């Protein structure tokens, strides 16, 4: 999930986009 | 601003200003 990707490593632009309503 | 490690309340800010109108769904598992 979002934690794994952007807290427990380095976030992206797409990656925080992916959760956009 | 937003490729580095963001956690907890930093991460739900990142999102708040990325998403803006759209919102957004945070969900830590």
């Amino acid at each position: 999930g979002i934690v794994e990707q952007c807290c427990t490593s380095i976030c992206s632009l797409y990656q925080l986009e992916n959760y956009c309503g | 601003f937003v490729n580095q490690h963001l956690c907890g309340s930093h991460l739900v800010e990142a999102l708040y200003l990325v998403c803006g109108e759209r919102g957004f769904f945070y969900t830590p598992k």
